RNA sequence: UGGGAGAGGGUGGUGGAAUUCCCGGAGUAGCGGUGAAAUGCGCAGAUACCGGGAGGAACGCCGAUGGCGAAGGCAGCCACCUGGUCCACCCGUGACGCUGAGGCGCGAAAGCGUGGGGAGCAAACCGGAUUAGAUACCCGGGUAGUCCACGCCCUAAACGAUGCGCGCUAGGUCUCUGGGUCUCCUGGGGGCCGAAGCUAACGCGUUAAGCGCGCCGCCUGGGGAGUACGGCCGCAAGGC
C-alpha cells in the first residue's frame, strides 16, 4: 500500500501543498518511514524537510493523539 | 558443636584451641555453623587441614596444604571464607529482572 | 517427574459399596499397611453415622468430600527477590487427595477416644460445612482469594 | 451532577490512577491501587488497575455519570486491564484515545533511564 | 566553465513536544519508589485532570549497516556569511610535484578565570535501603557543573589500537552521491564476501595488513615509571 504510488506527479519541495503532504504522516502525525512512503533516499530527505517547514507554518501537525 | 580430628598425629589442647580461634573468623557472616569438622594430617610434602561444615544455606568443604601446619590451617580458612561468602550473597545476584 | 507425566493408579472398588472413593479414603486411614483395621474403623464409622443420623453413609461421606474439595489454592513462585504466593486452580485429582487427607487429618485432631468415632463425626460435620477439614479448605480458599493480584504470575 | 464526561487513566509501572472528569475537564472523582486497598508494588498490577477503574467508575455513576471518553497515559502493566474494566463498568465509552506524553528529546532523563 | 549532494564551519532569528515552578479551577486519601521497602511528599489538600503564565535545556518521527569533516566532532526550521569535496566538458598553466625535523593552527570531556544563566540532570554532600559490613551498586534529596560570551587548559581506548602520496595485483553482493548510449555502463564515497598474495595465528585482501618507490613519526625484555631531576608551558589543576 505504498503512498508514492497512490499519488500522481507532485512537488516534493512544495510545502504549502497540505493535501499531498498530509498523506505521509502516520495517523499519530509522525513522518512515515521509507518502507511506507516508497520514497528513495534522495527524495525522502526533501520530503522530511518540507514537511517540517509546513508544520512550522501551521499546515501540518507536530503530533496527533491516537484514537482507537 | 565443633570437632577436631588429628590423623596419625599427636596435637596439644593448645593447637586444638588455636583451630577454634581461627575458625571463629567465620562467625563474621552471622549464620549457624553446624557441626563443623576439622581434620589435620601430615602428608610427605606438608600438613593438610580439611574441613566440612553445614550452614543453613549449604556446605563448606575445603582443604589447605602447606609445609607449615599453621599456614595450612589459615589457607583452609580462606577457602572456607570465600565459599561461605559465596553462599551468603549468591542469592542476591538476580533481584532484577 | 522429568520424562513424561505420571499415571494415576486405578484403585480396586470396596466390597461394601464398590466405590473407588471409599477405597482411597480407607487407605488414608491405613497406618503401617494394616488395611483390615483401616476398613473396620471406616465401616464402624458408617454404622455410627447411620445410627446418629438416619441416612446413607455413602451419601454422607460423598458430601463431606465435596465440601472439602479446595477449588483454588496458593502455590509459591519466587519472582525477583520476593517469594509470592500465586493463586492456582486445583486439578480434581489433587482436589480429591487434599479432601481425603484433610478429612482424616482433621478427624485425628478430634478429642473422642476411638478412631471409628472420630471419622464418623468429621464426615458428619463436613457434610454440614463444619469442622477442621472444611476449615482447612476455607483457609486455603481465602488465602488464594486474597492473593488474586498475582494471578497473571501463574504457570 | 452530569451525564457525560472523561476518564483519564494514568498508568505507570508502579501504579494505575484513574480520575473521572466532567466534559469541561474538572474532576468529579478518582481512584487508584492505593484507594482500592493495596500498598507497595502490588499497586502496579493489572488487578490493581481493575479495582481502581471499577471503584472510580462506580463512584462516578452515583453522581449520574453514564458515558465517558477514555484517555490513556502511560505504558504500565495495568493499563489495558484498566480499559477493560471501564467498558465492563456500566459506562458507555464513546472513545479511547492514547495521549501519553512523549518529549521530542527534551530534558535529560534520570540515570535509571539511560 | 557548467553543474551536484551533505547534521562541514560561523552569526542572527525562530517553532512545537516534554519536565520543573508559579497562578486559577475542580477534586480527596493517598502519592512516589524498589527485587521487596524505607527515607521523602501529602488533609497547612499532595497525586491524577483542566486553563493560564514563567524559564532553561534538548530537538521525537524523518534516522539508516545513511551523510559531512583532517581530526576532535557535527542533527528542529529559516536567512546571511563561509570551507572542504565530487561530476561533466577535455578549454587554460606547462612538473608548478610528494612528504615534511622545527614552527603555527585546530583539538571530546573534565577542569580553570571574568561575567551571565540555571528547567532537567548531577560529582561532592545528607538521608533511606541492601548487606556480615556497604564511605558503593538501588531509592529520596542536592551544590559545583552541565548552558552562553570571552580568555585559558591541550588530555584521551583523541581507535580502524592501521602516518601521508603515488603506481601495480580476480571478482560477487548491499549502499550513498554524480555523469551516461540510463537494460546496463562510467566516476567519487560507505559496508560486507572473497582471487592471488600476506600473516604467529586471529585475521587483512583495489578502503590491503598484497606487490613496490618516496618522505615522516615511532619500537628494542617486565617492573620501577610516564616516576625523579633539569628545562619549557600553565592562574591552578596539571602538560610536554
Ligand atoms: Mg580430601
Ligand atoms: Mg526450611
Ligand atoms: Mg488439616
Ligand atoms: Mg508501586
Ligand atoms: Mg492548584
Ligand atoms: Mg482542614
Ligand atoms: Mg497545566
Ligand atoms: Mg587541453
Ligand atoms: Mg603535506
Ligand atoms: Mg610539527
Ligand atoms: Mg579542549
Ligand atoms: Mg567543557
Ligand atoms: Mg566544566
Ligand atoms: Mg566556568
Ligand atoms: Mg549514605
Ligand atoms: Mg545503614
Ligand atoms: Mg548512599
Ligand atoms: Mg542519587
Ligand atoms: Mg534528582
Ligand atoms: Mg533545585
Ligand atoms: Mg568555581
Ligand atoms: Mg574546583
Ligand atoms: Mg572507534
Ligand atoms: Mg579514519
Ligand atoms: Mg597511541
Ligand atoms: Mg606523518
Ligand atoms: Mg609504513
Ligand atoms: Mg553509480
Ligand atoms: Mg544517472
Ligand atoms: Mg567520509
Ligand atoms: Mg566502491
Ligand atoms: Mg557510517
Ligand atoms: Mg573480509
Ligand atoms: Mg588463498
Ligand atoms: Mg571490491
Ligand atoms: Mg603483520
Ligand atoms: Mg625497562
Ligand atoms: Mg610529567
Ligand atoms: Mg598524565
Ligand atoms: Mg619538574
Ligand atoms: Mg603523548
Amino acid at each position: 500500500a505504498k503512498v508514492k504510488a497512490t499519488l500522481g506527479e507532485f512537488d516534493l519541495r512544495d510545502y504549502r501543498n497540505v493535501e499531498v503532504l498530509k498523506r505521509f504522516l502516520s495517523e499519530t502525525g509522525k513522518i512515515l518511514p521509507r518502507r511506507r512512503t516508497g520514497l528513495s533516499a534522495k527524495e525522502q530527505r526533501i520530503l522530511a524537510k518540507t514537511i517540517k517547514r509546513a508544520r512550522i507554518l501551521g499546515l501540518l501537525p507536530f503530533t496527533e493523539k491516537l484514537v482507537r | 558443636t565443633m570437632n577436631i580430628t588429628s590423623k596419625q598425629m599427636e596435637i596439644t589442647p593448645a593447637i586444638r584451641q588455636h583451630v577454634a580461634d581461627r575458625l571463629a573468623k567465620l562467625e563474621k557472616w552471622q549464620t549457624h555453623l553446624i557441626n563443623p569438622h576439622i581434620i589435620l594430617s601430615k602428608e610427605p610434602q606438608g600438613f593438610v587441614a580439611d574441613a566440612t561444615i553445614n550452614t543453613p544455606n549449604g556446605v563448606l568443604v575445603a582443604s589447605g596444604k602447606h609445609e607449615d601446619m599453621y599456614t595450612a590451617i589459615n589457607e583452609l580458612i580462606n577457602k572456607l571464607e570465600r565459599q561461605l561468602n559465596k553462599l551468603q550473597h549468591k542469592g542476591e545476584a538476580r533481584r532484577a529482572a | 517427574a522429568r520424562r513424561r507425566r505420571a499415571e494415576v493408579r486405578q484403585l480396586q472398588p470396596d466390597l461394601v459399596y464398590g466405590d473407588v472413593l471409599v477405597t482411597a479414603f480407607i487407605n488414608k486411614i491405613m497406618r503401617d499397611g494394616k488395611k483390615n483395621l483401616a476398613a473396620r474403623i471406616f465401616y464402624d464409622a458408617c454404622k455410627i453415622i447411620q445410627e446418629k443420623t438416619g441416612q446413607e453413609p455413602l451419601k454422607v461421606f460423598k458430601q463431606a468430600v465435596e465440601n472439602v474439595k479446595p477449588r483454588m489454592e496458593v502455590r509459591s513462585r519466587r519472582v525477583g527477590g520476593a517469594n509470592y504466593q500465586v493463586p492456582m486452580e486445583v486439578s480434581p485429582r489433587r482436589q480429591q487427595s487434599l479432601a481425603l487427607r484433610w478429612l482424616v487429618q482433621a478427624a485425628n485432631q478430634r478429642p473422642e477416644r476411638r478412631a471409628a468415632v472420630r471419622i464418623a463425626h468429621e464426615l458428619m460435620d463436613a457434610a454440614e460445612g463444619k469442622g477442621g477439614a472444611v476449615k482447612k479448605k476455607e483457609d486455603v480458599e481465602r488465602m488464594a482469594e486474597a492473593n488474586r493480584a498475582y494471578a497473571h504470575y501463574r504457570w | 451532577q452530569v451525564a457525560s464526561g472523561r476518564a483519564y487513566i494514568h498508568a505507570s509501572y508502579n501504579n494505575t490512577i484513574v480520575t473521572i472528569t466532567d466534559p469541561d475537564g474538572n474532576p468529579i472523582t478518582w481512584s487508584s491501587g492505593g484507594v482500592i486497598g493495596y500498598k507497595g508494588s502490588r499497586k502496579g498490577t493489572p488487578y490493581a488497575a481493575q479495582l481502581a477503574a471499577l471503584d472510580a467508575a462506580k463512584k462516578a455513576m452515583a453522581y449520574g455519570m453514564q458515558s465517558v471518553d477514555v484517555i490513556v497515559r502511560g505504558t504500565g502493566a495495568g493499563r489495558e486491564q484498566a480499559i477493560r474494566a471501564l467498558q465492563a463498568s456500566g459506562l458507555q465509552v464513546k472513545s479511547i484515545v492514547d495521549d501519553t506524553p512523549v518529549p521530542h528529546n527534551g530534558c535529560r532523563p534520570k540515570k535509571k533511564f539511560r
